[PDB]
């Protein structure tokens, strides 16, 4: 680590803001280099190259770093790891936020949104229906496994096949190849209401301490007087969310649902979203999370509670609505899933060979993704059909289908109160040209709203993808972050290399329909950044290592620091998160000993 | 002694007294959550 | 004869007309996913 | 007197 | 010193595995145990009321917890009544019918971070069979001390093997005793324990519906209510004698073991949960030493030929003898990895003493008694159980189901589907079902309706299918999940303190 | 005057011959001091 | 026909050199192995010579075990 | 007369079958182009 | 007796599909595209 800091920390003067580049790209590195040791020969040193040609390209992107360094700085980079354990490589994940943070900027934030949210994009049409058989499917085996085999209320077109209506009255599961075949039985499909939506789930998700932004009439009041030319409007309008909510003279969580169904949202003349910069991110421009007025925020919190609470328990899928224990338990068994557990015309004359309990064994290998701008790349045709599946199954209409129609007619600004306009008067923000930090009349969707149904779409196509060639996986999906295990069944008599090697040609043929189904819904599965490993996969930032767990400690040590989030000076909650940090590493793989002498 | 047929003949035709036993125990022997532990079968189908 | 021929004639009416209920669905799906609020 | 407001002592916003 | 009188639990480590990488296939290797999967506590519900108001709820809870703390009197529930009037306005007699009985887990409550790097526990083998504390009971829990034992022994192999690449050369064997004479105490209990204050000041001005909730339930008619009361004084397990507690006990470990099966078959990678290791909590290790043979093995065959019903009449198998023969075909021909829960739970050294002593199961399949095959153990007590169930009704003994869940609507649509897949298995079984009608697209109702039909035409017309009876079902219904009646019937069962059922010139 | 409804409740629970400050704290929380709480606690600092 | 996220295929680009010079150093060979594959490597005219040194040191790799 | 009219009606039943089947083809295989964003000017 | 059973059934079934036709060709002609 002191070689690593000694190296990086030469290139901030030659290197100006490129750094953080190489400080980002740092992680792939320590991936590739976890990669290079799989059984697989093809898989080995698959990802590095493509890390290797960022960085030459990034070393060779400028006069002064021609003139003053070279592509030989890549080899110092890479020697001081070269020929070390699993735990030293995958240690360097604790080094992500010792090397400070850029300096952010509104323009260049706003203009990778415009680049790639005012794209129009080709989608097919079976495999949206496809999807949400496999959507339908999916609930009525959840609804299933929950009642013990009785099927939801369902209505089932005219043009249903026999086999469908077998299934429907003999009250029988359904696997997804049986979906993906008789696909047109669910097109006209029709569910009655079985869940009554609660108004009353989470009483504080209405007054949670967040700011608001302002109704589009004075919009620039975000910008203080001290950096504006002109002066603001005097009209005095909280724009925090706890007074607004105190001030409310009216409420009620119906009229917020009233507002939703009877068509209010697209009528308001007072809607306004704003952008925010988001704080200690080291990519070269820093990520986006956008806040709302108050009626549009609570209908999208209430919107998000709704389909958490009961829908979302039906997948098998989601990292979002398991406890600690189980999704830790399912992880470890996913990650054990990829060792096998066994080493070792006339007279037909037949030998009886002993064998070892059918002699199959299921083995299975990962593969680690996630999808470039997620959040932007989504549509309306994407999600209205599960949208209005999700509305039929609450009983209400279009609720879960308010983003879309809203936003495709609304102007997006990066509110920063240090980048203010040039306006020397008041000017209505419809009216300010299509640059700068102003996105006109977006398509996508906005990081973090309606992320639910984008993870069941994501997990029905994913599903979807394995069926259209007949192999089987087993996924585990938060909204960018999935990683799937393909198994296959392979003799027991065969030695570890031969299995990890027939498996790869399944994993090998599923990432292709995998990208095909991504292209076919808009998406694009990127094809150099996918991490195809026969014992690792990483989800939430771990990386899980032939079922072992590789230890972050330094992580938790480095943020060991004297006032540790107080909100005043005080002893007590500072002795509290170092107690709090120093448990943490322990528990992430430091020693108990010199971990409580330390503390 | 693997089963303990020779133990339970002896037994019946020998006179009555104390018995000590051992037998091969390997790792195949263990099982998912029950503790490791022998004893011969036909000794207590025989008892029985 | 003339009731097996009466009743095959018969049954393509019901294909046909599930020919129809399934582009009738089609067609209302087409719509849900295109036709905004 | 209001006097328990005091500075930040973490990074807490964009740079 | 003990003599091996103090409980202990048994730890194992095998001896030359490398933990760095396994690059051979390991036979120990197992998923860990990372904690007790803690049961929802809305679980503990009567699904009488479709749709209720979360302050409905509230108050609900409140009576719950105040009447399994404080007494179960009379003045108790009034004084219940009086506090949870606060947050709904709930009747007397519709609060004691909708509030469920409480347990020692109910009050026991208590981005994501693992527990540890797991480094040398995925091989690790342990077992608490030897381990038992009698101070447990419903005032105090003891599932905590059994998994901070547990979670400790796991936290020490991982320190002791933290900075060496390899195993060792020996297995390692660690038993973790606890110190019961100082720290581990018994607990009295007074169950009545009257309040000293009065409530006097309390008012009820609160009116918004998401606070207070006046007339919780609108739908509701007299009738419905009155059928609701019977129903409920029906099934209320306080006024059961002693057998019909240890059956319900029985027929609900039946139960829990068929559905176990069936939604462990349909998971993908079932051979790794197998393996995986897990506390004796929710093991039916307890009920498995305190139930009924004979009764929850003619239940298990029940469920068994109910589950296969359709596909035997479907391809009209037909006879007593072929139909045991094609389903234990079937059940040999899958996969064994469903048979996990009867497996595990029939290998306990206390569970296969009771089961061998009544002649169920004999120590066969093994040199040693203490390593006897899992697998063909759980295919003699399928085989014990199909053969008695079909004995017992061809004999002519009426067949008792429990039939549970969250909503009542559910399980009388579950209780019909039962009754029709019960009549197909009738007739398959009198060699009359290669003639009934045929059964495709046609929802469960309708099949019911129809093989009641052809039943009664045939036990008309001739008299020589007597042993024949269309209703040889008992079935009650319940409005919660299994686990939930499983668990009233052990705490009443404990509560009264009553004994599992026990079962010469010949000597000489 | 919630705080002396508040108190009055919590003493009329513990004020007995045996004292459960768990049980008594499940039933406030159940009652209208947990969603109290729950809704006061929206402000955790000082600057707000 | 090119190198993606399944597959590396031998070249003599310098990326796809460092990568597997990088695959042959993290390798559980002798030392003395690694180095003269190394400067096996450093001189090759072709792809054609790249693929079979890779080929050698796949079977070095495979009979390791 | 009876078998004449037959195939009549079977030919002309066969040739609408075959052009709701086209119909239902040509819809089926349907790709749908999303309009772009930005300032309409 | 059955021939004119046969005409009325048929004319029927027809005029349910025509009308079923003409149906669809309403919908169709509502969509915003066209
Ligand atoms: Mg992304
Ligand atoms: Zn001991
Ligand atoms: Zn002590």
């Amino acid at each position: 680590g002191n070689n690593l800091w000694e190296v990086i920390d030469k290139l901030f003067p030659i290197m100006g803001e490129k750094t953080f580049d190489v400080i980002s790209l740092l992680e792939p590195l320590a991936l590739s280099l976890i990669q290079t040791h799989d059984p697989v020969k093809q898989l080995r040193g698959a990802f590095l190259n493509h890390v290797l040609s960022e960085m030459e390209l990034i070393f060779e992107s400028g006069e002064s770093i021609r003139e003053f360094l070279s592509v030989d700085y890549i080899d110092k980079i890479l020697d001081i790891f070269n020929e070390s354990t699993i735990d030293e490589i995958a240690e360097i994940f604790s080094f992500f936020r010792t090397f400070g943070h850029p300096p952010l900027e509104a323009s260049i934030a706003a203009e990778k949104v415009r680049k790639y949210m005012y794209i129009e994009k080709q989608l097919k049409f079976d495999t949206v229906n496809k999807c949400h058989a496999i959507f339908c499917t999916i609930i009525i085996n959840g609804y299933r496994e929950r009642h013990g085999g009785q099927w939801p209320p369902v209505t089932l077109p005219d043009h249903a096949h026999e086999f469908i209506i077998n299934a429907y009255g003999s009250n029988s599961a359904i696997s997804y190849e049986n979906a993906v075949d008789y696909y047109q039985s669910f097109i006209g499909i029709k569910f009655n209401k079985f869940i009554e939506p609660q108004l009353d789930e989470d009483l504080t998700i209405y007054m949670k301490d967040k700011a608001l932004s302002p109704k589009k009439s004075n919009w620039d009041t975000v910008y203080p007087a001290s950096n504006l030319l002109y002066r603001t409007n005097a009209s005095n309008e909280s724009r925090r969310l706890v007074e607004v909510f105190i001030a409310d003279s009216k409420f009620d969580p119906h009229q917020i649902l009233d507002y939703v169904e009877s068509g209010d949202w697209l009528d308001d003349p007072e809607f306004n979203i704003s952008y925010s910069l988001k704080e200690k991110e080291i990519k070269q421009e820093g990520r986006l999370f956008a806040k709302m007025t108050y009626k549009m925020r609570a209908t999208q919190v209430l919107s998000e509670t709704l389909l958490a609470n009961n829908i979302g328990k039906f997948f098998q899928e989601n990292g979002m609505v398991k406890g600690e224990i189980e999704l830790l338990k399912r992880l470890t068994t996913i990650s054990i899933s990829g060792v096998p557990r066994y080493n070792e015309s006339k007279k037909f004359e037949f030998k009886s060979t002993d064998i070892y309990n059918d002699g199959y064994e299921t083995v299975s290998c990962f593969l680690t993704t996630d999808l470039k701008k997620y959040c932007l790349n989504w549509r309306y045709e994407s999600t209205a059909l599960f949208g209005e599946t999700c509305n039929q199954i609450f009983g209400l209409n279009k609720l879960f289908n308010w983003l879309h129609p809203r936003l495709e007619g609304s102007t997006i600004y990066v509110g920063d109160p240090y980048c203010p306009p040039s306006d020397k008067e008041h000017i209505s923000l419809e009216d300010h040209p299509d640059s700068g930090f102003y996105v006109h009349n977006p398509r996508g969707g906005i990081e973090g709203f309606c992320q639910k149904l984008w993870t069941l779409i994501s997990i029905s196509a994913i599903h979807l993808a394995a069926v259209r060639i007949g192999v089987r996986v087993t996924a585990m999906v938060q909204g960018d972050n999935q990683a799937i295990a393909v198994t296959t069944r392979v003799p027991n008599n065969y030695d570890y290399r031969i299995k990890k090697e027939i498996v790869y040609k399944d994993v090998v043929r599923f990432f292709d329909s995998l990208r095909e189904v991504m292209d076919d819904l808009g998406h694009e599965l990127k094809l150099n950044e996918t991490i195809i490993s026969s014992k690792m996969f990483i989800y939430s930032k771990r990386i899980y290592y032939d079922g072992r767990i590789l230890p972050q400690a330094l992580k938790a040590l480095s943020r060991c620091v004297f006032w540790s989030e107080t909100v005043i000076d005080e002893t007590r909650s500072a002795s509290s998160n170092l107690a709090t940090s120093f448990a943490k590493a322990i528990e992430n793989g430091y020693s108990p000993v010199l971990g409580y002498a330390c503390s | 002694e693997g089963a303990g047929a020779m133990l339970a003949c002896y037994d019946a035709t020998l006179g009555p007294a104390i018995n000590y036993y051992n037998s091969g125990l390997n790792i195949t022997d263990v099982i998912g959550q029950r503790e490791l532990k022998i004893f011969p079968s036909e000794v207590s189908l025989v008892g029985k | 004869d003339l009731k097996k021929m009466d009743e095959s004639h018969r049954r393509l009416i019901e294909n046909q007309r599930e020919q129809l209920s399934l582009i009738t669905s089609l067609i209302s799906n087409l719509k849900i996913m295109t036709e905004r609020g | 007197v209001s006097d328990i407001l005091y500075p930040e002592c973490h990074l807490n916003s964009p740079i | 010193s003990s003599d091996g009188t103090n409980p202990y639990t048994w730890m194992y480590l095998p001896g030359n595995i490398k933990i760095g990488s396994a690059e051979t296939g390991v036979s120990s290797l197992r998923v860990p145990y990372f904690g007790s999967v803690t049961d929802e506590r809305s679980e503990a519900q009567l699904g009488y009321i479709k749709n209720l108001s979360k302050p409905a709820k509230a108050a609900i809870r409140i009576a719950m917890i105040y009447t399994w703390a404080f007494g179960n009197d009379e003045i108790s529930w009034m004084e219940a009544s009086q506090i949870a009037q606060t947050r709904a306005n709930f009747t007397l007699d519709s609060l004691k019918i909708l509030t469920p009985v409480a347990t020692s887990t109910n009050l026991s409550h208590r981005k994501f971070s693992s527990t540890s790097l797991i480094r040398v526990s995925r091989f690790i083998t342990m077992s608490n069979d030897n381990m038992s504390i009698k101070e447990a009971n419903e005032t105090k829990d003891t599932n905590l001390i059994y998994q901070q034992i547990m979670l400790t022994g796991l936290s020490v192999f991982e320190y002791l093997f933290r900075l060496k690449e390899t195993t060792g050369h020996n297995p390692i064997v660690m038993h973790l005793h606890i110190e019961d004479e100082c720290c581990i105490k018994e607990s009295f209990n007074d169950e009545h324990i009257n309040p000293e204050s009065t409530l006097e000041l309390i008012r009820y001005p609160e009116s918004n519906e998401f606070i207070y909730d006046k007339d919780p339930l609108k739908d509701v008619d007299l009738s419905k209510l009155m059928v609701i009361k019977d129903h409920s004084y029906t099934i209320d397990m306080n006024y059961w004698d002693d057998t019909d507690i240890i059956h319900a006990i029985s027929i609900c470990t039946a139960i829990t073991i068929a559905d176990t099966m069936s939604q462990l078959d349909r998971d993908n990678l079932k051979e790794i949960i197998v393996i995986a290791n897990d506390d004796d909590i929710n093991s039916l290790i307890t009920e498995f030493l305190t139930l009924d043979i004979l009764v929850f093995l003619k239940t298990f065959g029940g469920l068994l030929v109910n589950q296969f019903a359709y596909t035997l009449y479907s391809l009209k198998i037909e006879g007593r003898d072929l139909i045991w023969d094609y389903i234990m075909r079937t059940l040999r021909d899958t996969s064994h990895s469903i048979l996990k829960v009867l497996s595990n739970a029939l290998s306990h050294p206390k569970v296969f003493k009771r089961f061998w002593d009544c002649g169920v199961l004999n120590p066969i399949y093994g040199p040693n008694t203490a390593s006897q095959d899992q697998i063909k153990l759980a295919l003699s007590i399928c085989e014990y159980a199909l053969d008695l169930f079909m004995r017992e009704w061809l004999n002519g003994v009426s067949l008792e189901i429990y039939i549970c869940d969250s909503d009542m609507e559910v399980a009388n649509d579950r209780k019909q589907a039962f009754i029709s897949r019960h009549l197909s298995f009738v007739c398959c079984l009198a060699e009359i079902a290669s003639f009934g009608p045929n059964l495709l697209n046609l929802t469960y109702l309708e099949r019911l309706d129809l093989l009641k039909q052809y039943l009664e035409l045939n036990i008309k017309e001739d008299p020589t299918l007597k042993y024949v009876q269309i209703s040889g079902l008992l079935i009650k219904s319940f409005p919660s999940t299994v686990t939930y009646v499983r668990k009233t019937a052990i705490k009443y069962l404990r509560i009264r303190g009553i004994s599992p059922p026990e079962v010469n010139i010949v000597k000489t | 005057t919630m705080i002396e409804e508040d108190e009055e409740l919590a003493e009329f629970l513990m004020d007995r011959k045996v004292i459960l400050p768990r049980v008594a704290h499940d039933i406030l929380d159940n009652s209208l001091t947990g969603i109290r709480n729950a809704i006061a606690g929206m402000l955790d600092t000082t600057k707000s | 026909n090119e190198s993606n996220a399944t597959r590396l295929i031998p070249k003599k680009v310098s990326s796809t050199m460092r990568s597997l010079v990088a695959v042959i150093s993290n390798s559980n060979l002798s030392q003395s192995t690694k180095q003269s594959y190394i400067n096996e490597l450093k001189h090759c005219k072709n792809d054609e010579e790249v693929s079979e040194l890779m080929d050698m040191f796949n079977e070095d790799v495979n009979n390791c075990q």
